[PDB]
DNA sequence: GATCGATCGATAAAGTTTTTTTT
DNA sequence: ATCGATCGATC
C-alpha cells in the first residue's frame, strides 16, 4: 500500500487468481497451465510454523 | 648487589652439594649422592649434572629456589662458575650444562604471555618434523690480521 | 580546569560526578523502559571486586544517558576515547580505596592497591557493519557484528627496554613509551667513560602480550551481489586466546590508523591501512550444586525412571518403545572397567538401526547431538579415507605439516554419530574395525608413526538399497 | 682530533598449463 | 635513482 496500491488493488478487484495469474507468468509456452501453478506457490513459499521450542 | 647475591647463590648451591638430601641410612639410599654424581662422571666422562627441584627447594625453604625461577635467564652463567670452582677441589677440556628436571606443575602451550621471559616452565605436547645435526659456536678465536689475530673474545 | 592542546577535557569533576552517581544510585532508568531494583548491580559488584581481587569492571555505560548530569562526560567518551579510560583507571583505584578507608581490615591497604584495575564500556551505541565507516570516524567507539576467521600466536611488545655497554657493571633500563627508542651517545656510570660501544641486551627486559585476529562480517542482509569483506583486530589485555576462531562475535572497539612503508628497505611511505583496537569482546568439571542431586534423587525414588526417560526423549516422535531403550543406554555409556594386568576391556557397546527411509532417522541423530555437548557430526564426504586423519596439508600460513585428528579421535568424551554405511567407499570402512577392536588409529604417513588411542563410542544409521 | 662534506657503492622484480604414474 | 657509509680535508 505504498502509493502503487492503485495497481495492487487491480488484483483484489478483478480477482482471477487461479488462471489469470497462471497465464501471467511465462505466457510463451505450449499448454501446461497445471504445471505453471505448481511453481507460483513456491514463489510465495509458505512458512511451516514458528515453532518456539526445539522442533526445527 | 646481585653480584654478591649471585655469589650468595654460588656458595649456597655449592654448600648444598657438600651435603646430601638423604633421609634413610643403610636401608638403601647411600648418603652424599652428589659426590657419587661426580664419581660416576669421572669414569664414563659424559659431562652432565642432574639436579631436581625438590631438594634445592627444601634446603633454603624456598628463600633461594624461588629466586632462581625468575632470574636464571641471567643466573645461568653464574652457577656454572661455582661448580667450576668446586670440581678442582673434589676431582681431577671441561664444558658442562645445567640440567634441572621435575618441576611440580605442567602447562599447555596456550599459557605463555608475560611471566614467561626468564622463567622455568615444564611443557607437554607431541613433536613433529625434526631436522638435522649442525654445529654451534658460542666462543671465537677469530681476530683481525692487522698485527696479531690471537684476540680471544 | 586544565586544557590540552589535543582535547578539551576537564579536571576531576566528572570523576566525582561519577562517584556520587555511582554510590548514590540505588535505581535509575525506570522511565526509558517504563514497565511499572532496590539496589544497583554495581554497588554490590564494587564490593565484589576486592573480595575476588579481579581487575575488570564490565561497565554497561548506558547509565550516563539515563542520569540527568554526566552527559558532557558521556559525549566526551565517544569523542576522545583514550584519555577518558585513562582517567577512570585512576578513579576506580581511588574509589576502591574509598571503601578501604571505611574498613581498614580490607587487605592491609597495600597489596591489592598495587595491581591496576581497569574498566570495559560495552554495548554502547549501535553500528551496522562496514559500508558506513566514513573517513571522519577517526577516534570513536564502533560496534561491529561479524565473524572471526583465524588467529596467530602472541608476539611480544616493547614495554620496557634495557642497556649495557662494555664497562664493568652498568645496567640502566630506559623506557620507550612511544614509537621511539632513545639512546645515549656517550657513556656514564664513571668519570672517564667516553663515547663507546653501547650494546642492546634484548632478552632481559620484560614484554606483555599482543595478538592480531582477522575478521570477516557475516552476510547480514547484504544486497545479494556484494562480496563480504574483511578487517583485522588487535588486543592488549588478558583476552588473548580466550576467543577461538570461528564464532559469532561482537566487539566494542576504538579506531586507529597506521602508516606503512612502501619499499621494504627505505623510510618512504601513502594509502593507509586501518585497524580497530578492542576494549571488550562478546560472543552473542561443571559447578556441581546439591539441589540438583537432591532433585534427581526424588526422580531416583520414582521406579518409573526408565519409563520417565522413555517419554522424555520424544518431544514429537511416535512412541516406538524398543528403539528408545538402547539410545539412552548407549548415552549412559558404561565406564572403563580396566584391570592392571590383562584385559583392558571397556563397557562401551554399539547399537545400529536400518529400515524404513526417513522415519526421523536423522532428527533422532540430531536429537542425540543436542544431548551431548562434546561430540561429532558426520557429513556427506566431508571426511574420507585420507581426509579423516593423516594430513600433509600445505596450509596458507606456513606451508608446513599439521596433524589434525579425525572425528573418531575427536569424540573423546562423546558418541560417534555416523551415517551412510551402505554408500561409504571401500577404501575406508576398513579402519573402523581397528577402533572397534584396539580402540586406536594406526597412522602410516610420511611424517611420523603413532599408535594414538581413541576413547570412542559409536552408533550406525544405515539405509536400504 | 673531531666534524662535515663529498663520493662511491649497494638496493628495490614475478610464477601456476603440460605431462607423469596412480586409484 | 636514492640513501647510507666511509674517507679525506679543514678547522
Amino acid at each position: 500500500t505504498s502509493d502503487v496500491e492503485e495497481r495492487v488493488m487491480e488484483l483484489i478487484t478483478s480477482g482471477d487468481v487461479y488462471n489469470r495469474l497462471a497465464k501471467s507468468i511465462a505466457p510463451e509456452i505450449y499448454g501446461n497451465l497445471d504445471v505453471k501453478k505448481a511453481l507460483l506457490l513456491l514463489l510465495v513459499g509458505g512458512v511451516d510454523k514458528r515453532v518456539g521450542d526445539g522442533m526445527k | 648487589v646481585d653480584d654478591v647475591t649471585g655469589e650468595k647463590v654460588r656458595e649456597a648451591f655449592e654448600q648444598f652439594l657438600e651435603d646430601f638430601s638423604v633421609q634413610s641410612t643403610d636401608t638403601g639410599e647411600v648418603e652424599k649422592v652428589y659426590r657419587a654424581q661426580i664419581e660416576f662422571m669421572k669414569i664414563y666422562d659424559l659431562n652432565t649434572i642432574y639436579i631436581d627441584y625438590q631438594h634445592l627447594s627444601m634446603r633454603e625453604n624456598g628463600a633461594l629456589a624461588m629466586a632462581i625461577s625468575e632470574q636464571y635467564y641471567r643466573f645461568l652463567p653464574f652457577l656454572q662458575k661455582g661448580l667450576r670452582r668446586v670440581v678442582r677441589k673434589y676431582a681431577p677440556e671441561r664444558v658442562f650444562q645445567i640440567s634441572f628436571f621435575n618441576l611440580p606443575t605442567v602447562h599447555r602451550i596456550r599459557d605463555i604471555r608475560s611471566e614467561k621471559i626468564g622463567s622455568l616452565l615444564s611443557i607437554s605436547g607431541t613433536v613433529t618434523r625434526t631436522s638435522e645435526v649442525r654445529p654451534e659456536l658460542y666462543k671465537a678465536s677469530f681476530t683481525c690480521d692487522m698485527c696479531r689475530a690471537i684476540v680471544d673474545n | 580546569l586544565r586544557i590540552i592542546w589535543g582535547t578539551n577535557v576537564s579536571i576531576q569533576e566528572c570523576t566525582t560526578n561519577f562517584r556520587n552517581f555511582l554510590m548514590s544510585f540505588k535505581y535509575k532508568f525506570r522511565k526509558i523502559l517504563d514497565e511499572r531494583d532496590e539496589e544497583l548491580y554495581y554497588i554490590k559488584q564494587l564490593n565484589e571486586m576486592r573480595e575476588l581481587g579481579t581487575s575488570n569492571l564490565n561497565l554497561d555505560a548506558r547509565n550516563l544517558l539515563a542520569y540527568k548530569q554526566t552527559e558532557d562526560l558521556y559525549h566526551q567518551l565517544l569523542n576522545y576515547p583514550q584519555e577518558v579510560i585513562s582517567i577512570m583507571d585512576q578513579t576506580i583505584k581511588d574509589c576502591m580505596v574509598s571503601l578501604i578507608v571505611d574498613n581498614n581490615l580490607d587487605y592491609d591497604l597495600d597489596e591489592i592497591e598495587t595491581k591496576f584495575y581497569k574498566v570495559r564500556p560495552y554495548n554502547v551505541g549501535s553500528c551496522k557493519g562496514m559500508r558506513e565507516l566514513n573517513p571522519n570516524d577517526i577516534d570513536k567507539l564502533i560496534n561491529l557484528k561479524g565473524l572471526v576467521l583465524r588467529s596467530t600466536p602472541v608476539i611480544p611488545d616493547m614495554k620496557v627496554a634495557f642497556f649495557k655497554c662494555n664497562v664493568c657493571d652498568h645496567t640502566m633500563a630506559v623506557e620507550i613509551d612511544r614509537g621511539v627508542i632513545q639512546e645515549p651517545a656517550r657513556c656514564e656510570r664513571i668519570d672517564c667513560n667516553e663515547p663507546n660501544s653501547m650494546s642492546l641486551i634484548h632478552n632481559r627486559c620484560s614484554f606483555a602480550d599482543k595478538q592480531v585476529i582477522k575478521l570477516q562480517e557475516t552476510p547480514d542482509f547484504v544486497p545479494d551481489g556484494q562480496t563480504p569483506h574483511s578487517i583485522s583486530l588487535c588486543v592488549y589485555d588478558e583476552l588473548v586466546d580466550s576467543c577461538r576462531a570461528g564464532d559469532r562475535i561482537e566487539v566494542t572497539g576504538t579506531f586507529r590508523s597506521i602508516p606503512i612503508r612502501a619499499n621494504s628497505r627505505q623510510r618512504v611511505l601513502s594509502l593507509y591501512k586501518t585497524y580497530v583496537d578492542v576494549v571488550h569482546v562478546k560472543k552473542v568439571v561443571r559447578q556441581i550444586t546439591d539441589q540438583d542431586l537432591a532433585k534427581i534423587r526424588e526422580v531416583a525414588a520414582r521406579e518409573d525412571l526408565y519409563s520417565l526417560l522413555a517419554r522424555s526423549i520424544a518431544p514429537s516422535i511416535y512412541e516406538l518403545e524398543d528403539v528408545k531403550k538402547g539410545i539412552l543406554l548407549q548415552l549412559f555409556g558404561g565406564t572403563n572397567k580396566t584391570f592392571t594386568k590383562g584385559g583392558r576391556y571397556r563397557g562401551d557397546i554399539n547399537i545400529l538401526l536400518c529400515g524404513d527411509p526417513s522415519t526421523s532417522k536423522s532428527q533422532i541423530l540430531q536429537y542425540v547431538h543436542k544431548i551431548t555437548p562434546r561430540g561429532v557430526y558426520t557429513s556427506g564426504k566431508g571426511s574420507s579415507a585420507v581426509g579423516l586423519t593423516a594430513y600433509i596439508t600445505r596450509d596458507v600460513d606456513t606451508k608446513q605439516l599439521v596433524l589434525e585428528s579425525g572425528a573418531l579421535v575427536l569424540s573423546d568424551g562423546g558418541v560417534c554419530c555416523i551415517d551412510e554405511f551402505d554408500k561409504m567407499s571401500d577404501s575406508t570402512r576398513s579402519v573402523l574395525h581397528e577402533v572397534m577392536e584396539q580402540q586406536t588409529i594406526s597412522i602410516a604417513k610420511a611424517g611420523i608413526i603413532t599408535t594414538l588411542n581413541a576413547r570412542s563410542s559409536i552408533l550406525a544409521s544405515a539405509n536400504p538399497i
